[PDB]
RNA sequence: GGGUACGACCAUACUUGGCCGGUGCACCACAUCCCGUCCGAUUUGUGAAGUUAAGCGGCCACAGGCCUCGUUAGUACGGCGAUCAGUGGCGCUGGAACCCGGGGUGCUGCAAUC
RNA sequence: GAGCUCAGUGGGAUCUCACGUAGAACACAAGCGUAAAAGCUUGCUUGAUUAACGAUUUCCAGUACGAAUCGAGACUGCGAAAGCAAGGCCAGCGAUCCUUUGCGUAUGAACAAAUCAUACCAGAGGUGUCAGAAUAAUUACCACAGGGAUAACUGGCUUAUCCUUCGAUGUCGGCUCUUCCUAACCUAGCGGCUAAGGGUUGGAUUGUUCACCCACUGACAGGGAACGUGAGCUGGGUUUAGACCGUCGUGAGACAG
RNA sequence: AGUAGCUGGUUCACAUCGAAGUUUCCCUCAGGAUAGCUGGUGCUUGAAAAAGUAUUGUGCGGUAAAGCUUUAAAUGUGCAACUUGCCAAAGCAAGGUAUUAAGGCACCAAGUGGGCCUUCUUCGGUAAGCGGAGCAGGCGAUGCGGAAUGAACCGCUUAGGGAUAUGUGGC
């Protein structure tokens, strides 16, 4: 689904509430980074002799997934965020 | 203007459009009677369960002969057998309604109150027609038992009562 | 034949008002509707029509029994009031629009009739925009936007009054042809009404 | 051989005797009872029920809110008319809330050490149902009363947590470990 | 098998036959005060709004007027209970009762057998 | 197995109860809220002349 | 009584083909400008020479359709009943449609108007 | 928003005119609906945004998820305007934990700032077994708790069901012995019909039944009796463990071979 | 004393009421949880918000029949008996000065969650004492009387007894 590299889509900081282009970029998920609250938890329960000790989702059976579209004014930094249909080839343009 | 209904089989196996009506002519067991006058409304209930009684269009002397009878008051939810007409004339508050022939009139000439004495009076219980039924299978005109049989009702509700 | 009986049978007449062509429904229906929490206070229209002799236009409200003409002025009436000729023109729909907003304010937070174009192309300085901008300076408060006023530029969003003034003034006509005086005494005429 | 369908359904339950061991509400049955009987007055009827009743379905009452539902009553009250007496069938309890009351004359089975000596402090009396029997055989100026019970914390309970209109208290020992995030909740609000 | 929000509705949400096309005018004047009595009629020329299905035909009060929509309350009968629904509704879906009509004609008006001498008798034998 | 059998039976034992009156559970609350909103500034001064009004009855019945 | 505008119901007002004919309606003239098309055909603006041919409206179809009622038909089907018969009658009851035929072939509202 | 009318038919030369109730189109199956349109072209557009935790419908337990409806606030878009639009009606999708991203302060509790981490809050990564463990075979060497809720088997019904039986009703066959039936093979009487009386062989192959053969015979009929008959037998068939072969299997092992 | 969603057992009486084999959910299908059914406890007051029923009025429907995928039953089904927005504005809006029958509400809790048959309607299957549904009634849980016999047919449903009279069925 082509979709257009920049919109005209309504903001909520003050310095705007008004409509403005967004320079879109699309939400790929960051770095799992290891001092995560939950990283250091899972890290410690894989140290010692019980082998695997969570769950590992193996058997996937989504073939897409929904394009988070990070967004931002011109105006200011603010990286409003708005999610879409599941497409299995988003692409902006 | 009047129709001496009477519960003509059990109570097992009733449907439950049957079993209300039946609950709300107070036929709640086999030989039950109670008076209902023929509104069409009515007309339309008795139609729904002939099968279950046999009516028709008491004579003066039917009245009579269940009133005096077999005749039982409602009296504080008692079932009380009439005995005085100041029995009758305490439950029924009412200046006009003061002899048992007040009874017998209302539930016979149609009457003003004719809800007011025939609910006032607990539904009759008659025993089994002597000399037995005909069927109770088959509507009247069939050769049975159910169902309106005009004013022969007489004659099978005076076996009865 | 593609009109045989059974085509006579499934067919379903259209409405009467459609079938003589004589009305927009789509329009009608959304001309008409009203907030129904609104519990059904007074929606005016300000219907107007080009019959091609002769300019109408007309207050109007619907009703389910049929809709109410509360008030209307004819073009037949200009002459009435001076303009004894073009009485369907550009020149005279301005003071016909401003005779029935001031005759209408006759009997009486300004009102607010909503323009009813019917049928009519909104093309720019159509002559239906010419009886709301009568109308509208005439009093009442028509809603509008000065796109289809003559004289109001596309590119530019702007309109050019001094404009949309000469052909309300009758000088549309002048150079396809001093009656620019006989408008401004014709409005004081609606006005003395 | 009876239809009686209907009939078991309508059949109520209420207590014909008290489940109380106490000898005094004995007595004090054994009185209404009789008086609720050989009077016609429907507040011998009452004070006679009230009193087989459990000690949950007897609530206790404020002081504060006798004082308070008794001037508004009794405000209104032509002049040289002397206020109703206060009966409860339950325990009368002091309020902290309410330092000061009228001079109310009480009636009830029990009074919390609390509520008679500001009962008395304001000079009203906190006389009993035996005495109540004797200055009104009848419930005449009688204000019989109730003490609350919906504020009962066990009535917080009532109905499921996790069911969309509810605000039933969900059971716990541990009240952070019920506690959820707000996108996760119930809807609070929703129409019967 | 598959119940979606409009199983079933081949027949029911028709148009009658030559009576296809969106609600008329005498629709949208209709007006709709809290507490009338109503139809939650469903058109389907009009389809934002639609009320489910089980409401189609259902009678019950306007509970709600928002400028499109007509809120109402049509009892449903879930089981042992009537459940008291709140559908709501675009206001084409809904034709105003007249479920009342003969009881408000009431409270307006509010302020045997003899000889029958025919002659004309044929015998009734087959 | 899915029949219904004895289901209208087992649900009209303790009858089909009838839905609540109009006068009971009668929130508004999700009510087109413009009017809503309005319908409690009247409210809210049918309970200033409410009490007001029970003001005036104690001092007229001062007398 | 009719004509116009805006209508409500939306065929009894629809389709066809006839004939019939004061306000207006229309067609009609030109397109300079507003405005729009391959084309002023449509649309737009400006007119008032022409005509009612059409549109329009009204009257006619052993017209079709639609509406209406009857016939169909107490038929079909149907609810209840029977220790009914061997699908059907029956008893108590509700009760059509297609069809064919008689009739019918719009009606009402606001506004200014002959 | 505006303009437009379509599938198809027919008259002429892609075009032109006529008729043209939707017979087309409307992503996607189907239904629905739809005609100055909801279709088609066209223009401008981003309402496919935000949306104060508004309420509701569907599923329903009147829980959720999803989906949808009526809303309000913002800011817009289109439009002369009323109005219409918070996606493309309706299927198209998903918890907790965790990760991750955003957003506007909060916590890291002796104190303080920075870092880090956490939190609130709003999305996203997914559980298709779709209210969501992270999961290969084999067992004839097998085992246990049960099940006639459930096969084979055993009678019944029918022409497969799953009714009985799984704290067990001994399988095919034969042999042995009796018995009953007849849509009668022989015999008997008739002229195909009656006729159940008595009889209906011995062998080769194969467990067989069955079939086919050889011979006899007046003939070598067909069946029932829990597919008569295992506390009567026999144990050839079926036949557990042993083993061999073929095929299958990576293998253990499977094969009604 | 492993565990057992499985099998088996679980000991006085009487009285009062008395089911379910269905809904949603579950690696759930021999089990739970959930709701319904049931009991107990009340509470609340007494034609309150009564109704497996009609009548009347007003909606809804597209099955049988019809018809050649369209008109249209019957049985059904719903329902009824001064202050502060809008408007141009003070007027509109909003809140305020037949039969029968005890109604509603709460709490706690069990069993149940294999059903079966039949009536009528069907669907699948060549058919079945067959699989599947809709309706209602039954058996389950219930005798008694009757059909010689029969879980569910017929009649009738039931405290301990007597008279009377019946029901289905007979003589
Ligand atoms: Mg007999
Ligand atoms: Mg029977
Ligand atoms: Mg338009
Ligand atoms: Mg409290
Ligand atoms: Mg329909
Ligand atoms: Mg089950
Ligand atoms: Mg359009
Ligand atoms: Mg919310
Ligand atoms: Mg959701
Ligand atoms: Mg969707
Ligand atoms: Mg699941
Ligand atoms: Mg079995
Ligand atoms: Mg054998
Ligand atoms: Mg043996
Ligand atoms: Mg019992
Ligand atoms: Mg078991
Ligand atoms: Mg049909
Ligand atoms: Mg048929
Ligand atoms: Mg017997
Ligand atoms: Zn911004």
């Amino acid at each position: 689904v082509n979709y257009p590299k920049k919109k005209t889509m309504y903001c909520p900081d003050a310095r705007c509430k008004a409509h403005k282009s967004f320079k879109v970029v699309q939400y790929k998920a960051g770095k799992a980074r290891l001092y995560a609250r939950g990283k250091r938890r899972y890290d410690r329960k894989q140290s010692g002799y019980g082998g695997q000790t969570k769950p590992i989702f193996h058997k996937k059976a989504k073939t897409t997934k929904k394009i988070v579209l990070k967004l931002q004014c011109s105006n200011c930094k603010s990286i409003i965020q708005n999610v879409l249909k599941r497409t299995k080839h988003f692409e902006l343009n | 203007k009047v129709a001496v209904v009477t519960r003509i089989r059990g109570i097992a196996k009733v449907a439950p459009k049957q079993r209300k009506i039946l609950q709300l002519l107070r036929l709640r067991q086999i030989f039950n009677t109670v008076f209902v006058r023929l509104n069409k409304p009515m007309e339309n209930m008795l139609r729904a369960v002939e099968p279950y009684i046999a009516y028709g269009y008491p004579s003066l002397r039917t009245v009579r002969m269940m009133v005096y009878k077999r005749g039982h008051l409602k009296i504080n939810g008692q079932r009380v057998k009439i005995v005085n007409n100041q029995m009758i004339e305490s439950k029924y508050n009412n200046e006009n309604i003061v002899c048992a022939e007040d009874i017998v009139n209302q539930i016979y000439t149609g009457g003003k109150h004719f809800r007011e004495v025939t609910n006032g009076l607990w539904p009759f219980k008659l025993s089994p027609p002597a000399g037995g039924m005909r069927q109770k299978r088959r509507h009247f005109v069939e050769g049975g038992d159910y169902g309106n049989r005009d004013a022969l009702i007489n004659r099978f509700l005076a076996r009865m009562i | 034949v593609v009109k045989n009986k059974a085509y006579f049978k499934r067919f379903q007449v259209k409405y009467r008002r459609r079938r003589e062509g004589k009305t927009d429904y789509q329009a009608r229906r959304q001309m008409v509707l009203q907030d129904k929490t609104k519990f059904g206070t007074p929606k005016y229209r300000l219907v107007v029509r080009i019959t091609n002799r002769d300019i109408i236009a007309q207050v109007v409200q619907a009703k389910v029994v049929g809709d109410e003409v509360v008030m209307a002025a004819y073009s037949h009436e200009l002459p009435q009031f001076g303009i004894q000729h073009g009485l369907t023109n550009y020149a005279a729909a301005y003071a016909t629009g401003l005779l029935v907003a001031r005759r209408m304010l006759t009997k009486l937070f300004p009102f607010k009739a909503i323009l009813d174009v019917g049928l009519a192309r909104t093309t720019t300085g159509a002559r239906v925009f010419g009886v709301m901008k009568g109308a509208v300076d005439g009093g009442l408060a028509v809603p509008h936007r000065p796109n289809r006023f003559p004289g109001y530029d596309k590119e530019k969003d702007s309109l050019n009054a001094k404009a949309h003034r000469d052909r309300i003034l009758g000088l549309h006509v002048a150079e396809y042809l001093e009656l620019e005086g006989m408008y401004k005494k014709a409005h004081a005429a609606i006005r003395a009404d | 051989g009876v239809d009686l369908t209907g009939v078991q359904k309508k059949k109520r339950v209420v207590r014909h005797h008290t489940y109380s061991t106490n000898p005094y509400i004995k007595l004090l049955i054994k009185l209404y009872k009789f008086l609720a009987q050989r009077t016609n007055s429907a507040f011998n009827k009452l004070v006679h029920q009230r009193l087989l009743k459990s000690r949950s379905n007897r609530a206790p009452i404020s002081l504060s809110r006798i004082a308070v539902c008794m001037k508004r009553k009794s405000v209104w009250l032509e002049k040289g008319k002397k206020a109703p007496i206060a009966v409860i069938v339950g325990d009368v309890l002091d309020d902290v809330r309410m330092a000061r009351i009228p001079a109310l004359r009480v009636c009830a089975l029990r009074f919390s050490k609390s509520a008679r000596e500001r009962i008395t402090g304001a000079g009203g009396e906190c006389l009993t149902f035996d005495q109540l029997a004797m200055v009104a055989p009848t419930g005449k100026n009688t204000f019989l009363l109730r003490g609350r019970k919906s504020g009962r914390e066990s009535v917080k309970h009532f109905g499921a947590a996790g069911v969309p209109g509810s605000h039933a208290k969900p059971f716990t020992s541990n009240r952070g470990k019920e506690r959820q995030r707000s996108s996760a909740r119930r809807r609070a609000f929703r129409h019967k | 098998h598959s119940h979606g929000y409009k199983c079933g509705t081949r027949h029911l949400f028709a148009k009658k036959f030559r009576k296809h096309g969106v609600p008329s005018v005498s629709t949208i004047l209709t007006n709709f005060k809290v507490g009338d009595y109503v139809d939650v009629v469903a058109d389907s020329a009009v389809r934002a709004g639609m009320p489910h299905k089980y409401y189609h035909g259902r009678t019950g009060i306007v509970w709600n007027v928002t400028p499109r929509g007509v809120g109402v309350i049509v009892n449903k009968p879930v089981r042992n209970r009537t459940v008291r629904k709140r559908i709501c509704v675009r206001f084409e879906h809904v034709r105003k009762s007249r479920c009342q009509e003969a009881f408000k004609q009431k409270q307006k008006d509010f302020l045997n057998g003899g000889i029958v001498r025919a002659k004309r008798v044929e015998v009734l034998a087959r | 197995n899915h029949t219904n059998h004895n289901q209208s039976r087992k649900n009209h034992r303790n009858g089909i109860k009838r839905a609540l009156p109009m006068y009971l559970h009668n929130s508004k609350r999700g009510s087109w809220l413009p009017a809503l909103i309005n319908a409690r500034r009247v409210r809210k001064n049918n309970q200033k002349a409410a009490v007001k009004a029970r003001r005036e009855r104690l001092a007229a019945h001062k007398a």
